[PDB]
């Protein structure tokens, strides 16, 4: 079955920069769609990243610009790299494994455990 | 005297199925569910226990 | 034209759709990995008598190891053994005596020797070990190289399971039965 | 499917469970061994509370309705003797509203239905069948439950536990035990059935229950429910007997805790005996030296 | 004397792999052998989940005139459990089969059969003139021109 | 007793931002004064900010309208929020508690360890 590990996050102050991985096991990683998004207390989940199987990239407007994505498929990781992080960007942020069909756009896909960020003013 | 002997051997056999330490009991699971790099401590935990 | 487009889907619902289900056939006496759903182990399947409950599959014994299976495609009950494990002893008189030894092979029965060794060694010597004419089959293993004899002298190279073997006759090595002593009345 | 009328306040009882509640711990055979396991099981000469269902002959009978809502722990233990299937399934989940996910298990002597929807869940729950020969022979016409069914995320079917039903009055010739319990989100149902032919309380024989169904369900269960077929004796041909009533039966609940037990399998490979390593200090000294019999 | 000297060990001989019954094998068959196919503009749609596939006997046939994967091999994907699998059947012309392709634009793709950029799916299709033509020629298909 | 830990600081290149924690504790923060010092080498300790319990805050003129202070009374926690730095901010800062009598205004209030800042030109 598909399988996703987030791992982290943290503490950081403002202007700053952090890194979330994902871990994938349990299925072909060559042939997936991997994205993240994230949650705040009180609100609802947004799409922060997506990156499919061909190296296609998309970020949202709140955090494009900012965001970088990439994959390694070879490790069957997923790495997310913060930079200039404000407090609104504290969240709870999930990794999120769909096949390409907007399956993992839509937010329909396997899910994880998710990880914490925290950024300070 | 005969079951002195008998359980000890008994215990050295159900040794075999303590993680001590390790992720699994099992060395064919340890291989097929980890790397080598990590496989190997993991191998190595087993062996000391052993 | 007949056109047929197959779409898959990964939802956060568990996957059900497969197909991957390799499904060998059934190999009884002889050393294989068996790999029962999942249960993996290398031994020697053979028809087992034991009558498991409907719903029982694996099979345990008091150290907690699997000794029997069942074969989910047939309500069949197999036990499982060890291929054949056991060390290889070398009986030799003193070398200032003769160079011809014995091999011993440890609680093994003498027709898997040949294969329990692979007799892909140095053309002779190891594989003129590995089978001939003398091949004794002893309680304490297999004994290749030492011709048995129906008489009972003292022991002199103890083998097991009072059986003993000696270099006395062309002289060759030989293994009988040890004589507890001179018969006296 | 709102609050049901003729609701009658009694106080709950308790009975003693003895031996009930071993089943078999893993689908494993083990031929004459003794295998201690640390598991949810139901401590030997336990509380287990008791549910009634019977009005007595006449309008000075009582009017139990008992199917109040329990919650679930980290296990359950059912146990019925019955006689004409008054118990017909139960209801599970942690808030029984539309909003989550939760396991209706029914049967209705002619199929076993098994699913996992979000349903309404009124607060009085029953099939209500029909005994009348409107039609021909009992029919089952007044099913509510559920106000309404959606977003079924999995179903199941199996076969009927028939078995069949007989009409007689005296000690109840069926008893029926299931165990239920949940972990990783994995749901497990053991049971086992038995012939009895005592009126109330437990016999003091002991039996295993066998695994029957097997759920992979990733809900967080946190209540526990009952089923009864309400039996509306108004129009039952013969008998003028007005009102809704529901036929003898009674049921325990026990609830299960992590013990540890020394179970003895024969040469079968069947449980014939069980040791609770909670009970007396004869016990803990019994399956501390792994032997149900212990010298000098 | 007697010294032990080594040890011997008999290997598995090749290999032994066993597993349970076939349940409900995936309908792939009813789908690519149906009796009746729905046109291209009412394509019909057939849902497969809880089954166990089986798709290597057709695929080695090579009867098929397309058998065309998108970012998987044809039986590379099968080692891979899948959610749910939609079977999409009909008829067209063959000068219109690459007309069934992703990101592809069309008076058959935009109008009856659409099919996004990004796609994983596999397309098959064979010859169906065995069937699908007879004396006095066929006309009981239809396909969508014109829309908003 | 009254105890206060500070950290944060570090090393920034000249315009940079950063923010500095200090973390009270052994006494109630609802009622007491916190301000940040700071003192360069073979420099004499001088008043950066302050801010009283009521929220009441002040700066020196050197550093007046770029500074902010702010304190946190569910986690007993004061920040300073530094923007805009030059190579003369270069100093270790020091959170003193007191009294609002003038008691930490004065610098005779408790102390803490101190914080290293460091601005490069």
């Amino acid at each position: 079955q598909v399988q996703l590990v987030e791992s982290g996050g943290g503490l950081v102050q403002a202007g700053g920069s952090l890194r979330l991985s994902c871990t994938a096991s349990g299925y072909d990683f060559s042939i997936l769609a991997i994205a993240w998004y994230r949650q705040a207390p009180g609100k609802e989940r947004e799409l922060v990243a997506a990156i499919s199987r061909v190296g296609s990239t998309d970020y949202a407007d709140s955090v494009k610009g900012r965001f970088t994505i990439s994959r390694d498929n070879t490790k069957n990781t997923v790495s997310l790299q913060m930079d200039s992080l404000k407090p609104e960007d504290t969240a709870v942020y999930y990794c999120n494994a769909g096949i390409p069909m907007t399956t993992v756009l839509s937010g329909l896909g396997f899910w994880g455990q998710g990880t914490q960020v925290t950024v300070s003013s | 005297v005969v079951n002195q002997n008998a359980q000890a051997l008994n215990t050295l056999v159900k040794q075999l199925s303590s993680n001590f330490g390790a992720i699994s009991s099992v060395l064919n699971d340890i291989l097929s569910r980890l790397d080598p790099p990590e496989a190997e401590v993991q191998i190595d935990r087993l062996i000391t226990g052993r | 034209y007949r056109v047929v487009v197959l779409s898959f889907e990964l939802l956060h619902a568990p996957a059900t759709v497969c197909g991957p289900k390799k499904s060998t056939n059934l190999v009884k006496n002889k050393c294989v990995n068996f790999n029962f759903n999942g249960l993996t182990g290398t031994g020697v399947l053979t028809e087992s008598n034991k009558k498991f409950l409907p719903f029982q599959q694996f099979g345990r014994d008091i150290a907690d190891t699997t000794d029997a299976v069942r074969d989910p495609q047939t309500l069949e009950i197999l036990d499982i053994t060890p291929c054949s494990f056991g060390g290889v002893s070398v009986i030799t008189p003193g070398t200032n005596t003769s160079n011809q030894v014995a091999v011993l092979y440890q609680d093994v029965n003498c027709t898997e020797v040949p294969v329990a060794i692979h007799a892909d060694q140095l053309t002779p010597t190891w594989r003129v070990y590995s089978t001939g004419s003398n091949v004794f089959q002893t309680r304490a293993g297999c004994l290749i190289g030492a011709e048995h004899v129906n008489n009972s002298y003292e022991c002199d190279i103890p083998i097991g399971a009072g059986i003993c073997a000696s270099y006395q006759t062309s002289q060759s090595i030989i293994a009988y039965t040890m004589s507890l002593g001179a018969e006296n009345s | 499917c709102v609050n049901l009328t003729t609701r009658t306040q009694l106080p709950p009882a308790y009975t003693n469970s003895f031996t009930r509640g071993v089943y078999y711990p893993d689908k494993v055979f083990r031929s004459s061994v003794l295998h201690s396991t640390q598991d949810l099981f139901l401590p030997f000469f336990s509380n287990v509370t008791w549910f009634h269902a019977i009005h007595v002959s006449g309008t000075n009978g009582t009017k139990r309705f008992d199917n109040p809502v329990l919650p679930f722990n980290d296990g359950v233990y059912f146990a019925s003797t019955e006689k004409s299937n008054i118990i017909r399934g139960w209801i599970f989940g942690t808030t029984l509203d539309s909003k989550t996910q939760s396991l209706l298990i029914v049967n209705n002597a002619t199929n076993v239905v098994i699913k996992v929807c979000e349903f309404q869940f009124c607060n009085d729950p029953f099939l209500g069948v029909y005994y009348h020969k409107n039609n021909k022979s009992w029919m089952e016409s007044e099913f509510r439950v559920y106000s309404s069914a959606n977003n079924c995320t999995f179903e199941y079917v199996s076969q009927p536990f028939l078995m069949d039903l007989e009409g007689k009055q005296g000690n109840f010739k069926n008893l029926r035990e299931f165990v239920f319990k949940n972990i990783d989100g994995y749901f497990k149902i053991y049971s086992k059935h038995t012939p009895i032919n005592l009126v109330r309380d437990l016999p003091q024989g002991f039996s295993a229950l066998e695994p029957l169904v097997d759920l992979p369900i990733g809900i967080n269960i946190t209540r526990f429910q009952t089923l009864l077929a309400l039996h509306r004796s108004y129009l039952t041909p013969g008998d003028s007997s007005s009102g809704w009533t529901a036929g003898a039966a009674a049921y325990y609940v026990g609830y299960l805790q992590p013990r540890t037990f020394l179970l003895k399998y024969n040469e079968n490979g069947t449980i014939t005996d069980a040791v609770d390593c909670a009970l007396d200090p004869l016990s803990e000294t019994k399956c501390t030296l792994k032997s149900f019999t212990v010298e000098k | 004397g007697i010294y032990q000297t080594s040890n011997f060990r008999v290997q598995p001989t090749e290999s032994i792999v066993r597993f349970p019954n076939i349940t409900n094998l995936c309908p792939f068959g009813e789908v690519f052998n149906a009796t009746r196919f729905a046109s291209v503009y009412a394509w019909n749609r057939k849902r497969i989940s809880n089954c166990v596939a089986d798709y290597s006997v057709l695929y080695n046939s090579a009867s098929f005139s397309t058998f065309k994967c998108y970012g998987v091999s044809p039986t590379k994907l099968n080692d891979l459990c899948f959610t749910n699998v939609y079977a999409d059947s009909f008829v067209i012309r063959g000068d219109e089969v690459r007309q069934i392709a992703p990101g592809q634009t069309g008076k058959i793709a935009d109008y009856n059969y659409k099919l996004p950029d990004d796609f994983t799916g596999c397309v098959i299709a064979w010859n169906s003139n065995n069937l699908d033509s007879k004396v006095g020629g066929n006309y009981n298909y239809l396909y969508r021109l014109f829309r908003k």
